[PDB]
C-alpha cells in the first residue's frame, strides 16, 4: 500500500479533502470585503508589517490563468516575484514560512546549488544499467513555486539556465545523445541582498543589485526591504518579536526542550463570520 | 634525547625586560612585541641548554637569549632612535 | 589512529571494523573511542599475490561523548551525576565557577570567558504553529591584534565542546565545510557526504583565521548559521538539512593590529550581511600596559615552568575550577535538561534596551555620516534572548529572571557595542579647542552649560580630555583646564 | 477562563513536590509566590464584585432567573476551582513545613525569607505543639528519634566538626576533629543528626 | 547613634534584609554611595506601590519603557535633578528622561527642591525626547 | 510529615529485618549461666522471657530471640545453629518441588531470605554446608520465585489475589506496585459500574 | 587532497610542512610568493598543525616545523633610517611569528 | 480522587470540546467575548472541572462531544499496541481523565479497553522497574521507554523501583 502524505502536516496528502462545511463556509468567506487583507495578515502572524509582501505572497501561491494560445504562443499565468533587501529583515524567514504553506515548495540556495542539480542530472540507471535524467530543483516543483534564498551568490553560468526557466517555463536539455524539453512552470520567489552590505539609497536600482536588468525584468515584482531604523516602529517590531519568543506549545511546561516525535500516525491511510 | 628544563631562573627580570619591550614597541616603534615573543625567550634558553648537552637551562642560557631578543628588537628599529634604545637595553645585558 | 600517536611526517593509517547486534551505531564519526576485539583476517578479491585484508571483529566500545546523537537525544545520566549537576546548579558562585573554568591557561580575557560560556550553553529553540522556527545558537566572532590567545581559545573550546569541529581558515572549501557531491566509484551513482560544520550538528564550530575565508566559501554558511539548515541541489540531488551548530570564528582585523586610526569599516572586510548573522563580536586589543603586561609574563612564566600543572590541578581541586569532562557532562545535561523563556518584565527591559541601542546606533551613523560597519538589527534582539536563556538554562531556572536581561545586556554592550562603538567637523572642533584654550584659564574651571551657552555632540571636550588638557569633575556639570 | 493563575501556581506546587521528592535533600521551601497569590486574589475579588452587580442590577432590573442564575453559578464555581488551586498550594507548603520541622526538631530550626508571616508564625507554633506532644505523656520515649530501627548499639564514629568537649549522659566526649570514638549508638544519635558523628 | 544602627538593606523583589574591622573599618565603599540612593529610591517605590495604588489605579511607567511610545500619558515616580545640560529630568533605575517644566501644575502643598523624588505625569514625545509634564506631586 | 513518605504504605528492609530479629531460634551457649547450688544480673527483660537465658549451659542448646543471639554472636560467647531448611538437602528438595509445580510456590519459612542474610553476614561460620554453595543454592531459588511471580503477575484481575505460601521479603518488596496497580483497576471498574 | 586515479576518491597527501615534520622548512624569498599562499602557514608556524576541511575531508594534522625564512627589503636595499615594517611588505601576524 | 491531589487538580484544568444548547446571555467573559453573549449551538473547548458541571445541570447548558484522546483512532491504536503507544504525548493525565470520562457517562467499553491498556503497561513497567544497573568497577530501552508515560505510571514506576533498589541495596550491604 502508498498514501501519500504531503504538504509537511504529517498525515495529510498535497490534494487536501475538501468537506461540504469546509466549502460552504469558504463560500461564505469569500463574501467578506476585505478577505484579501484578513488572508494577507493571517499569513505570516509572526513576521511583523510587510503588508503589501504578503499580499503578493498570497497573489503567488494562487495565480493567474496560464493562457496557453495557438500558433506555439504561450503566455504564463505564474507570478515570479524578487525582493531584495536589508540582512535579518525575515527575507529568508518569508521564504521559509511559504515553503512549509504552498502545496508544492521546493528550496534553493544561491551557493548550494548546480544547474545540472537545478534543472536536470545526465545520471546512469542501476536496474537496467544504460543512461537516464533526473529531474532538477525546478522541474520537480512543476506547477509549484521556488524559493531561492542567497539569490545573488548563484552562479552565473547556472544563472541562465533559471533564466530560461522564468523566461518560457521551459528546459532544454541537448547532451550525452539526449534532445529532450522539460516542462517546469513553476512560480519563482527569490531574496536577495544588495551589492553592498546594505542597500544605499543614492544609488539607482541597477547597481546596487549584481544581476542583469534582463533577468531582473521576466519578475512580476520587485520588492525593495528597508531596515531603516525608526523608534515608534522598532518599539512595536520588539514587542511583537517578544511576544512571539514568550509563546508556549500547548503540551509543553516552562524550561522544558520542545522534543520532537512526530510519531502521529496512530493509524495509516485515511483514517457573516469575521474572525 | 634533551629535554631542558627552566627551573633555576628568575621570573622578575624577564618580566621585567617583556614589559619593556612592549613599552618601547607601543611607544616610537613598529616591531610587534606579543606574548609570543616573550615565549621566544624562554625557546632560545632551551635551544641554548640543548647545544650544551644540558637537561636545565642555566643563568647563562637564559641572559644570552634575553640579549639575543633586546638586540634583534633594537636592530629592527629605525637608528634615529636605535641609540636611545640600546642605551635603555644595556641594563640587561650585563656581564656580555 | 591518534593524530598524537601518527608516526613523524606520516599520514594517519586508516583501519576498517565490524561491530555487530547490541554493539550497532553505538558511535558515530568524529568521536574518540577505544576497542577491545580480534584482529582478524579477509581477502578482498579486488593487487599483489596471497595479500590478505586486515581488519578487526569489534568486542567492546569505551566512548565519552554517549551513544548515536546526543545521548539518543535522552538523558543516559545516572542518578548519581544527575544529582551532582543538581548539586552544582544550586551553586550561587557557579557562573564564576565556570567562567575561571574557561581557559585556565589564558589570563584575563573575563567577557569573553563569559561569552564562550554563553555559546557553549545557548539559548532554547523554538518552533512555532505557523511553521517557521527560532534557532538556540549563538554565533561569536573574536577580531583583534595576533598574539592575544584567540586560536587557543578556539582550540580550547573544541577540547571542552561535546561536539566540535576546529577548522583552518586556508585549509576550507565550501563543498568541504557543509556538503559534498561524491560519484560512488562502484556504483556509479552520485551521493552526499557531510562537511566539517555538519559533523558538528548540534554542537560547535571552531574556525580559525575566518578573514582567510574565500568569499565564495564564507557565502556558503551564511543560510546555515542562520537558518540552521543547508539547501543541496547538486548532481540530481535536492535535500535540505539541519545544521544547528554554534560558530566560534576567529578573524584579524586588516594591516595586522586594528589600525583604529583607520575607518573601523577599512579595518574590516566582511560585510554587513556576515556581520548581522554573527551574535557577539568581541574586538580585543593590546593594552601594552606594563602592569598589565607584567602580570601576563608572570602567569606565562608560570605557564612553562611546571608551575602550571601544580596550580591548576590544586586550583581544579580547591573547586573553583571543574576538569573538562564534568563541563562536558553538566553542559550536556543542562542543554538536555532546561528550555528557559522569559517574563514578560525581562521582556519589556530587553525592548527598552533594544530600542536604545537602535536610538545609539542611529545618532552614532548620523553624526558620523554614515552606516556603521557593526549591524544592529531584530537578529541582535534575538541574540540577546538567546544569551538570556542560556544564561538561564546553565542555572536550570526554567524561566529568565531579570538577572540574566542585565548580565546579557553588560555583556552585549561590552563586545557589539564596544565593536560599535569605535570611532577614527574638524574645524569646528579646533575652534572650540582654540577659543577654551585662550578663554578658559589654564588654572581654572568652568560650568559645562557655560560651554553650551558659548557655543552640538562636542566630542571636542573628550577629545581634549583624552589629551588631559581639560577634565569633567563634577559629574560632568564642571570642566577643568586640567594644566596643559 | 479564569482559572490559569491557579493553573500556573498548582503547576508550580507540583514542581517543588517533586523538587523535593528526589531524594532527601532537604532543601527550603521555594520562596512563597505572593505575585500569583494577589494576582489569583485580586481575580477573586473583581468576581465577586461582579456577582453583587449582577445581583443588585437583577434586583433594579428585570432579568429572568436563567441568566441571573447561570452567570452567578458559573462565577461561583470559578471561585470554587480558584479556592481549591490555592488550598492545594497552601497544602503541600504547610505538609513540607511539616516534613521540615518533624526532621529538624532535633537538627536545627531555620532561610524564613520563602516563607509568608502566616507560614512563619505556623511553623513557630507547631515547634512548640510537637514539644508540647513530646513533653505531654509520652515523655519517656523520644518522638522525634530515629525511625530506623536500631539493628546495633555500639558502633565507630569519627568527628566531623570539633565542638571541644561535651558532657555526654554519664562520661564525656572530646570532640576532636579527625577522631574516631567506639561507643554506644543511643547516646549520639542527636549529634550524628547535627552533623557531627559521620560513620554510621 | 548613627554607627550603631541596624543595616536594613531592601532587596528589590520582595524583601527588607538585614546586614548589621580595623582602624579604617568604618569608611563607606563604592557600592555604598552607588545604592544610597538606591535604597531611597527603593523604599519611596514600596511607599508608593502600597499607598498610592491602593488609595488612586494606573501605574508607574519605568523611563526605559518610554522610549518608542509616542504620545501616550504616562506617570514616573522619579529623582528630579537638573542635567549637566543644564535642564530638568527625572532620573530612575531605569533610565532618566528630561522634562518640559511648563504647563505643569504640582501640588501646592509641598516644597520641591532638586534632588527630591517626585511624581509626575505627562505625555511624553519622541519628537524631542521629552516628557512634557501637567502634573505632579 | 510525621511519617516520610517512603514508609507510607510499606515496610523498609530494615523494618522488615527487625521483626524477623524477634523469631526464635535455638543456639549453643559458649558461656554458662546457669547459677550453681553452691553477685550476677538476670536479663529479666520484658518482650521476652528470660528464662532459658538465666539458664544457659555451655554446649547445651537452646532457644533464644534471634536479635540476643546475634548481640552475643557479636563476641564468640555464642554460636547460631542454622534451622533445619538451611541444610543443602532441603533446599535441593524444594528446587525439584518448585520445578515440579509451575503454577504454586514452595512451603519455606516465611522469613528465609532475609534469615539467610542475616546469617551469611554475621554467622558465616556456623554452617556444616559449604557457604559458597549455600549463597548460590539460595539465589536460585530468588530467582526461580521471581520467574513464578512475573508469570504470576499476567493474571492481575480486579477482585482479589492469591499469593499462596509466598515469603514475607518478595511480598514487601511487591507492596507498592501490586497494591496499586489493583486498586487502579478496581476504580476503573466502579467508575464504568456507577449505574 | 586529490582523486585517487586508481580507486577514485579523495585522499589527502601532506605538502611542505609535513614533510618537514619537527625538522626544519626553509623558505627562499620569503617577500616574493604570493600573500594567498604565504597566508597558509598561519596555524603551520603558529599551532604546528594543519586542519583540511576540503571536498568531505576534514582533519588537522600536525607540522613541528621550525620555519626559517629569507627576504628582500623593499626595493632591493634596506633603509635603515625607516621602521621596519616600511622596508617589508609583510604584515605583523607574519612578522609575529 | 481526593481534594488535595495535585493530579486530580491539574486534571481537572483540561479543556474539552462541547457544544451549546441554549443562547445564553452575558457569557463569554473570557471567550472570545466578555459582553458579548454565547450563541446556541457554538461548539467550544471548556475546563473538565467546569464542563462537568455544566453538562449536568439545565435539557443540560452544555453537550459534551467526544474528545480526540478517546476518538475510535486512539481506541484501535490501544488496542493495537499498548507497549509501543507514546501515552505521554497524547496527555500528561490520560487515566485520570478516562477515569473522569467513564464515570460521567458510564461507557463501560472504554473502560474494559483502559484496564487492559492499563495491565499490559504495567507488566512492562514492572519489567523496567525490577531491573536494576549495576556498576562493574541507565539503559536505553529503560530512558525510550520512560518517556510514555503518564504522571501516574511515572510514580508508580517511581515507588516500585525505590522498593527494589532499597531491597538490592540492603541485602548486598
Ligand atoms: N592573555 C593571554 N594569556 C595567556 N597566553 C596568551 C594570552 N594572550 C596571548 N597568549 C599566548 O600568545 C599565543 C597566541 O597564539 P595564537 O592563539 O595561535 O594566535 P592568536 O592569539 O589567536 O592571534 P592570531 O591567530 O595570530 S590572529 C599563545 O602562545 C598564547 O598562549
Ligand atoms: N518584520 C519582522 N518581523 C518579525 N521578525 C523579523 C522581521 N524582520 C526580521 N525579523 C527577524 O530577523 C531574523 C532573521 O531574518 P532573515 O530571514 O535572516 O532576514 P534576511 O534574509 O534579510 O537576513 C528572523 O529570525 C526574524 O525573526
Ligand atoms: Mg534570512
Ligand atoms: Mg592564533
Amino acid at each position: 500500500t502508498v498514501y501519500p502524505l504531503h504538504a509537511r502536516s504529517t498525515g495529510v496528502a498535497a490534494r487536501q479533502m475538501l468537506t461540504d462545511f469546509d466549502i460552504r463556509n469558504i463560500n461564505k468567506l469569500s463574501k467578506k470585503k476585505d478577505i484579501f487583507d484578513i488572508l494577507s495578515q493571517s499569513l505570516a502572524p509572526s513576521i511583523y508589517g510587510h503588508d503589501h509582501i504578503k499580499k503578493a505572497i498570497l497573489l503567488m501561491l494562487m495565480g493567474g490563468v496560464e493562457k496557453n494560445l495557438e500558433n506555439g504562443s504561450h503566455l504564463r499565468g505564474d507570478i515570479n516575484i524578487l525582493m531584495v533587501g536589508d540582512p535579518s529583515t525575515a527575507k529568508s524567514q518569508l521564504l521559509r514560512f511559504v515553503l512549509n504553506t504552498a502545496s508544492l515548495a521546493i528550496a534553493t540556495t544561491g551557493r548550494g546549488s548546480s544547474g545540472v542539480g537545478l534543472t536536470a542530472a545526465v545520471t546512469t540507471d542501476r536496474e537496467t544499467g544504460e543512461r537516464r535524467l533526473e529531474a532538477g530543483a525546478m522541474v520537480l516543483a512543476d506547477r509549484g513555486v521556488v524559493c531561492i534564498d542567497e539569490f545573488d551568490k548563484m552562479t552565473d553560468v547556472d544563472r541562465v539556465a533559471i533564466h530560461e526557466v522564468m523566461e518560457q517555463q521551459t528546459v532544454t536539455i541537448a547532451k550525452a545523445g539526449i534532445h529532450t524539453t522539460l516542462n517546469a512552470r513553476c512560480s519563482v520567489i527569490a531574496a536577495a541582498n544588495p551589492v553592498f552590505g546594505q542597500y544605499d539609497v543614492n544609488r539607482d536600482p541597477h547597481q546596487n543589485i549584481a544581476l542583469p536588468d534582463s533577468l531582473l525584468s521576466r519578475f512580476d515584482l520587485l520588492f525593495v526591504v528597508t531596515d531603516d531604523i525608526n523608534e515608534i516602529r522598532d518599539r512595536s517590531i520588539s514587542e511583537h518579536v517578544l511576544r512571539t519568543h514568550r509563546y508556549l506549545p500547548p503540551g509543553y511546561l516552562e524550561g522544558e526542550p520542545v522534543r520532537e516525535r512526530l510519531n502521529l500516525s496512530l493509524a495509516v491511510g485515511e483514517d457573516t463570520e469575521i474572525p | 634525547k634533551i629535554y631542558p628544563k627552566l627551573h633555576q631562573m628568575d621570573m622578575d627580570k624577564v618580566s621585567r625586560v617583556y614589559a619593556d619591550l612592549r613599552r618601547e614597541s607601543i611607544s616610537t616603534g613598529s616591531f610587534p612585541i606579543t606574548v609570543r615573543h616573550l615565549e621566544s625567550i624562554l625557546r632560545i634558553a632551551e635551544s641554548f641548554a640543548k647545544m650544551r648537552l644540558s637537561e636545565f637551562v642555566s643563568s647563562y642560557d637564559l641572559d644570552r637569549a634575553i640579549k639575543v631578543v633586546v638586540d634583534s628588537f633594537v636592530d629592527a628599529q629605525k637608528v634615529s632612535v636605535r641609540r636611545q634604545l640600546r642605551r635603555s637595553f644595556a641594563i640587561y645585558t650585563l656581564g656580555h | 589512529e591518534i593524530p598524537e600517536l601518527v608516526p613523524v611526517g606520516e599520514m594517519p593509517r586508516n583501519l576498517t571494523m565490524t561491530c555487530d547486534r547490541y554493539l550497532t551505531n553505538k558511535v558515530i564519526p568524529g568521536t574518540r573511542v577505544t576497542i577491545v576485539g580480534i584482529y582478524s583476517i579477509y581477502n578482498s578479491k579486488n593487487s599483489g599475490v596471497a595479500i590478505r585484508t586486515p581488519y578487526i571483529k569489534i568486542l567492546g566500545i569505551q566512548s565519552d561523548v554517549e551513544t548515536s546523537s546526543i545521548w539518543n537525544s535522552v538523558t543516559m545520566f545516572t542518578e548519581e551525576e544527575e544529582e551532582e549537576f543538581l548539586q552544582l546548579s544550586r551553586n550561587p558562585k557557579l557562573y564564576e565557577i565556570l567562567t575561571n573554568s574557561i581557559a585556565p591557561s589564558i589570563f584575563g580575557n573575563e567577557d569573553i570567558k563569559k561569552a564562550i560560556v554563553c555559546l557553549l550553553m545557548g539559548g532554547s529553540k523554538k518552533i512555532l504553529p505557523d511553521g517557521m522556527r527560532l534557532r538556540g545558537d549563538i554565533n561569536v566572532l573574536l577580531l583583534g591584534d595576533p598574539g592575544t590567545a584567540k586560536s587557543q581559545l578556539l582550540k580550547f573550546v573544541e577540547k571542552v565542546s561535546p561536539i566540535a569541529v576546529y577548522t583552518s581558515g586556508k585549509g576550507s572549501s565550501a563543498a568541504g565545510l557543509t556538503a559534498s557531491v561524491q560519484r560512488d566509484p562502484m556504483t556509479r551513482e552520485f551521493y552526499l557526504e557531510g562537511g566539517a560544520m555538519v559533523l558538528a550538528d548540534g554542537g560547535v564550530v571552531c574556525i580559525d583565521e575566518f578573514d582567510k575565508m574565500r568569499d565564495e566559501d564564507r557565502v556558503a554558511i551564511h543560510e546555515a548559521m542562520e537558518q540552521q539548515t543547508i539547501s543541496i541541489a547538486k548532481a540530481g540531488i535536492t535535500t535540505v538539512l539541519n545544521s544547528r551548530t554554534s560558530v566560534l570564528a576567529a578573524a584579524n582585523p586588516i594591516y595586522g593590529r586594528y589600525d583604529d586610526l583607520k575607518s573601523p569599516g577599512d579595518n574590516i572586510d566582511f560585510q554587513t550581511t556576515i556581520l548581522s548573522r554573527f551574535d557577539m563580536i568581541f574586538i580585543v586589543k593590546d593594552d601594552h600596559n606594563e602592569e598589565r603586561d607584567i602580570s601576563i609574563a608572570n602567569h606565562v612564566i608560570n605557564i612553562h615552568t611546571g608551575n602550571a600543572n601544580a596550580m591548576q590541578n590544586q586550583q581544579e581541586e580547591n573547586g573553583s575550577e571543574i576538569s573538562i569532562e564534568k563541563m562536558k557532562r553538566y553542559i550536556t545535561y543542562c542543554r538536555l535538561k532546561c528550555a528557559p523563556r522569559l517574563s514578560p518584565q525581562a521582556a519589556e527591559k530587553l525592548s527598552s534596551n533594544f530600542v536604545t541601542i537602535r536610538k545609539q546606533l542611529l545618532i552614532n551613523e548620523l553624526e558620523s555620516t554614515e552606516r556603521s560597519s557593526i549591524p544592529i538589527t531584530i537578529r541582535q534582539l534575538e541574540a540577546i534572548i538567546r544569551i538570556t536563556e542560556s544564561l538561564a538554562k546553565l542555572e536550570l531556572s526554567p524561566i529568565a529572571q531579570e538577572r540574566h536581561v542585565d548580565e546579557a545586556i553588560r555583556l552585549f554592550q561590552a563586545s557589539t557595542m564596544d565593536a560599535a562603538s569605535q570611532d577614527p567637523s574638524l574645524s569646528e572642533i579646533r575652534r572650540f579647542e582654540q577659543e577654551l584654550k585662550r578663554r578658559l584659564p589654564i588654572g581654572w574651571s568652568t560650568s559645562y552649560q557655560t560651554l553650551r551657552r558659548e557655543f552640538a555632540l562636542d566630542k571636542a571636550l573628550y577629545a581634549l580630555e583624552k589629551h588631559e588638557t581639560i577634565q569633567l569633575r563634577h559629574q560632568g556639570q564642571n570642566i577643568y583646564r586640567s594644566g596643559v | 477562563m479564569y482559572g490559569d493563575l491557579g493553573n500556573k501556581l498548582v503547576l508550580e506546587a507540583k514542581r517543588t513536590k517533586q523538587l523535593y521528592a528526589r531524594s532527601n535533600q532537604d532543601v527550603n521551601l521555594p520562596m512563597y509566590h505572593e505575585d500569583i497569590i494577589r494576582n489569583i486574589l485580586k481575580e477573586v475579588s473583581n468576581l465577586r464584585k461582579n456577582t453583587e452587580y449582577l445581583k443588585e442590577q437583577q434586583q433594579l432590573g428585570m432579568l429572568d432567573d436563567k441568566v441571573a442564575k447561570c452567570q452567578y453559578f458559573v462565577t461561583l464555581l470559578c471561585m470554587e476551582r480558584n479556592k481549591r488551586c490555592l488550598l492545594a498550594y497552601q497544602r503541600l507548603r504547610t505538609d513540607i513545613l511539616d516534613s521540615m520541622a518533624w526532621n529538624n526538631n532535633g537538627l536545627d530550626l531555620m532561610d524564613t525569607n520563602n516563607l509568608s508571616h502566616q507560614e512563619q508564625e505556623y511553623l513557630k507554633e507547631y515547634c512548640d505543639l510537637i514539644t508540647d506532644l513530646k513533653s505531654g505523656d509520652l515523655v519517656d520515649i523520644d518522638l522525634s528519634g530515629s525511625l530506623v530501627p536500631p539493628s546495633d548499639v555500639f558502633i565507630d564514629v569519627r568527628v566531623l566538626k570539633d565542638a571541644g568537649e561535651i558532657q555526654t549522659e554519664y562520661g564525656v566526649f572530646n570532640l576532636i576533629k579527625d577522631s574516631q570514638f567506639f561507643v554506644r549508638q543511643s547516646d549520639v544519635e542527636r549529634l550524628i543528626q547535627q552533623g557531627y558523628l559521620q560513620k554510621i | 547613634n548613627a554607627s550603631q544602627q541596624q543595616r536594613f538593606s531592601y532587596n528589590p523583589h520582595k524583601m527588607q534584609f538585614i546586614f548589621v574591622g580595623g582602624i579604617a573599618g568604618f569608611l563607606p565603599d563604592i557600592e555604598d554611595k552607588v545604592q544610597m540612593f538606591l535604597t531611597r529610591y527603593y523604599l519611596t517605590n514600596d511607599r508608593v506601590m502600597r499607598n498610592e495604588n491602593f488609595q488612586n489605579s494606573m501605574s508607574i511607567t519605568p523611563i526605559k519603557n518610554l522610549l518608542g511610545r509616542d504620545a501616550q500619558n504616562f506617570l514616573l515616580l522619579g529623582l528630579l535633578n537638573k542635567n549637566f545640560k543644564g535642564n530638568w529630568s527625572l532620573e530612575d533605575p531605569s533610565g532618566s528622561v528630561e522634562i518640559d517644566i511648563s504647563q505643569t501644575i504640582p501640588t501646592q502643598g509641598h516644597y520641591y527642591v532638586p534632588g527630591c523624588m517626585v511624581l509626575v505625569e505627562g505625555i511624553y514625545y519622541s519628537v524631542g525626547n521629552k516628557f512634557h509634564v501637567t502634573s505632579m506631586t | 510529615m510525621s511519617l516520610p513518605a517512603h514508609l507510607q504504605q510499606t515496610f523498609s528492609p530494615e523494618e522488615i529485618q527487625f521483626i524477623v530479629e524477634n523469631e526464635p531460634i535455638k543456639i549453643f551457649p559458649r558461656i554458662t549461666t546457669r547459677q550453681k547450688i553452691r553477685n550476677h544480673t538476670r536479663w529479666q527483660l520484658i518482650t521476652t522471657d528470660d528464662k532459658a537465658l538465666n539458664n544457659m549451659v555451655a554446649m547445651r542448646s537452646t532457644e533464644v530471640v534471634l536479635w540476643i543471639a546475634l548481640l552475643l554472636k557479636q563476641q564468640s560467647k555464642c554460636s547460631i545453629v542454622a534451622p533445619q531448611w538451611l541444610t543443602t538437602k532441603e533446599l535441593d528438595r524444594k528446587i525439584q518441588y518448585e520445578k515440579t509445580h509451575p503454577d504454586r510456590f514452595s512451603e519455606l519459612p516465611w522469613n528465609w531470605l532475609v534469615l539467610a542474610r542475616i546469617l551469611f553476614n554475621k554467622a558465616k561460620d556456623d554452617f556444616h554446608d559449604p557457604i559458597h554453595e549455600l549463597r548460590g543454592k539460595i539465589q536460585d531459588l530468588r530467582e526461580i520465585r521471581q520467574i513464578k511471580v512475573l508469570k504470576g503477575l499476567k493474571y492481575l484481575n480486579e477482585s482479589h489475589l492469591q499469593l499462596d505460601n509466598l515469603s514475607l521479603l518478595e511480598i514487601n518488596e511487591l507492596r507498592p506496585f501490586i497494591t496499586e496497580i489493583m486498586d487502579k483497576l478496581r476504580e476503573i471498574h466502579t467508575a464504568s459500574l456507577t449505574a | 587532497v586529490r582523486k585517487d586515479p586508481i580507486t577514485k576518491e579523495w585522499t589527502l597527501e601532506g605538502g611542505a610542512l609535513v614533510l618537514a615534520d619537527k625538522g626544519v622548512c626553509l623558505i627562499d624569498e620569503f617577500d616574493k610568493m604570493n600573500d594567498q599562499d604565504r597566508t597558509s602557514i598561519h596555524e603551520a608556524m603558529e599551532q604546528q598543525s594543519i586542519s583540511i576541511s576540503k571536498a568531505g575531508i576534514v582533519t588537522t594534522l600536525q607540522a613541528r616545523c621550525s620555519i626559517i625564512a629569507a627576504a628582500n627589503p623593499n626595493g632591493g636595499r634596506y633603509n635603515s633610517t625607516l621602521p621596519l615594517a616600511q622596508n617589508v611588505s609583510l604584515t605583523e601576524p607574519i612578522l609575529s611569528r | 480522587m481526593g481534594y488535595y491531589d495535585i493530579d486530580d487538580v491539574l486534571a481537572d484544568g483540561t479543556e474539552f470540546p462541547c457544544k451549546f444548547q441554549y443562547d445564553i446571555p452575558g457569557l463569554g467573559y473570557l471567550e472570545n467575548n466578555p459582553g458579548r453573549p454565547i450563541t446556541k449551538n457554538t461548539k467550544l473547548s471548556l475546563p473538565l472541572w467546569l464542563a462537568r458541571i455544566l453538562a449536568i445541570v439545565g435539557v443540560p447548558f452544555v453537550e459534551l462531544l467526544p474528545p480526540d484522546m478517546f476518538s475510535t483512532k486512539v481506541m484501535n491504536a490501544i488496542k493495537t499496541d499498548p507497549v509501543a503507544l507514546d501515552l505521554h504525548s497524547i496527555n500528561s493525565h490520560f487515566f485520570s481523565l478516562a477515569i473522569k470520562w467513564i464515570m460521567l457517562f458510564s461507557e463501560k467499553e472504554l473502560a474494559n479497553v483502559v484496564s487492559e491498556l492499563l495491565l499490559q503497561r504495567a507488566q512492562e513497567l514492572n519489567h523496567h522497574a525490577s531491573s536494576l544497573s549495576i556498576d562493574l568497577n541507565t539503559n536505553i530501552a529503560t530512558s525510550t521507554f520512560l518517556l510514555k508515560l503518564e504522571e501516574m505510571e511515572k510514580e508508580i514506576y517511581k515507588k516500585s523501583h525505590e522498593s527494589y533498589k532499597d531491597t538490592k541495596r540492603w541485602m548486598f550491604k
